Protein backbone atom coordinates (compact mmCIF):
# COMPACT_ATOMS: atom_id res chain seq x y z
CA UNK A 1 0.00 0.00 0.00
CA UNK A 2 2.54 2.82 -1.09
CA UNK A 3 1.37 6.25 -1.20
CA UNK A 4 0.86 8.28 -4.29
CA UNK A 5 1.76 11.90 -2.67
CA UNK A 6 4.51 13.21 -4.17
CA UNK A 7 6.97 14.97 -1.58
CA UNK A 8 6.48 18.41 -2.05
CA UNK B 1 14.99 -1.35 13.11
CA UNK B 2 13.89 -2.70 9.86
CA UNK B 3 15.83 -0.11 7.99
CA UNK B 4 18.83 -1.85 9.49
CA UNK B 5 18.04 -5.36 9.35
CA UNK B 6 16.08 -5.03 6.23
CA UNK B 7 12.83 -6.99 7.33
CA UNK B 8 8.96 -6.48 7.43
CA UNK B 9 9.29 -5.56 3.97
CA UNK B 10 5.89 -6.29 3.73
CA UNK B 11 4.45 -3.46 6.55
CA UNK B 12 5.56 0.17 4.66
CA UNK B 13 6.27 1.92 7.91
CA UNK B 14 3.62 3.84 7.10
CA UNK B 15 3.70 6.06 10.38
CA UNK B 16 6.62 7.76 9.19
CA UNK B 17 7.16 6.96 5.02
CA UNK B 18 4.18 8.57 4.06
CA UNK B 19 5.22 10.09 1.05
CA UNK B 20 6.53 8.35 -2.10
CA UNK B 21 10.20 9.06 -2.54
CA UNK B 22 10.24 7.85 1.79
CA UNK B 23 8.37 4.72 0.29
CA UNK B 24 11.25 4.17 -2.30
CA UNK B 25 13.91 4.53 -0.25
CA UNK B 26 12.18 2.76 2.56
CA UNK B 27 12.44 -0.51 0.10
CA UNK B 28 15.43 0.23 -1.51
CA UNK B 29 17.39 -0.15 1.99
CA UNK B 30 14.88 -3.04 2.05
CA UNK B 31 15.91 -5.03 -0.96
CA UNK B 32 18.32 -8.53 -0.69
CA UNK B 33 20.74 -10.28 -3.13
CA UNK B 34 20.61 -14.28 -2.31
CA UNK B 35 13.68 -16.90 1.25
CA UNK B 36 10.74 -15.76 3.86
CA UNK B 37 10.47 -11.81 4.54
CA UNK B 38 12.88 -10.74 1.56
CA UNK B 39 12.35 -8.95 -1.26
CA UNK B 40 14.81 -8.34 -4.23
CA UNK B 41 15.54 -5.86 -7.30
CA UNK B 42 13.65 -7.48 -9.15
CA UNK B 43 10.59 -8.56 -7.30
CA UNK B 44 10.45 -5.08 -5.91
CA UNK B 45 10.81 -3.60 -10.11
CA UNK B 46 8.22 -5.99 -11.34
CA UNK B 47 5.69 -6.33 -7.89
CA UNK B 48 5.71 -1.71 -8.54
CA UNK B 49 4.76 -1.67 -11.82
CA UNK B 50 2.83 -4.89 -12.40
CA UNK B 51 0.72 -4.99 -9.86
CA UNK B 52 0.15 -0.89 -8.90
CA UNK B 53 0.74 0.59 -12.74
CA UNK B 54 0.84 3.75 -14.13
CA UNK B 55 -3.16 3.40 -13.04
CA UNK B 56 -1.85 3.77 -9.29
CA UNK B 57 0.86 6.27 -9.85
CA UNK B 58 -0.38 8.85 -12.21
CA UNK B 59 -4.58 9.24 -10.22
CA UNK B 60 -3.31 12.53 -8.52
CA UNK B 61 -2.59 14.14 -12.29
CA UNK B 62 1.41 13.67 -11.78
CA UNK B 63 3.48 12.32 -14.30
CA UNK B 64 7.18 12.67 -13.13
CA UNK B 65 6.12 11.25 -9.86
CA UNK B 66 5.42 7.41 -11.47
CA UNK B 67 8.81 8.21 -13.86
CA UNK B 68 10.93 8.67 -11.05
CA UNK B 69 9.53 5.18 -9.69
CA UNK B 70 10.80 3.58 -12.64
CA UNK B 71 13.59 5.69 -13.09
CA UNK B 72 15.00 4.91 -9.51
CA UNK B 73 14.32 1.09 -9.89
CA UNK B 74 16.63 0.27 -12.76
CA UNK B 75 13.43 0.30 -15.26
CA UNK B 76 14.91 2.61 -17.88
CA UNK B 77 13.21 1.47 -20.57
CA UNK B 78 9.75 1.83 -18.98
CA UNK B 79 9.92 5.06 -17.73
CA UNK B 80 11.54 6.10 -21.20
CA UNK B 81 8.12 4.66 -23.07
CA UNK B 82 6.03 5.74 -20.21
CA UNK B 83 7.28 9.59 -20.03
CA UNK B 84 7.11 9.56 -23.98
CA UNK B 85 3.67 9.24 -24.52
CA UNK B 86 2.99 11.97 -22.20
CA UNK B 87 2.83 14.90 -25.31
CA UNK B 88 4.10 17.80 -22.95
CA UNK B 89 7.62 15.70 -22.10
CA UNK B 90 8.05 13.79 -25.31
CA UNK B 91 11.15 16.82 -25.62
CA UNK B 92 12.51 15.18 -22.37
CA UNK B 93 11.59 11.71 -22.83
CA UNK B 94 13.51 11.01 -26.31
CA UNK B 95 16.21 13.04 -24.75
CA UNK B 96 16.93 10.50 -21.07
CA UNK B 97 16.55 7.97 -24.09
CA UNK B 98 19.64 9.07 -25.63
CA UNK B 99 21.78 9.69 -22.85
CA UNK B 100 20.89 5.84 -22.07
CA UNK B 101 21.89 5.13 -25.55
Amino acid sequence: APPVRSIY
Amino acid sequence: YCIIGRCDVTDNQSEVADKTEDYLWLKLNQVCFDPQDRLTLSQFQKQLLEDYGESHFTVNQQPFLYFQVLFLTAQFEAAVAFLFRMERLRCHAVHVALVLF
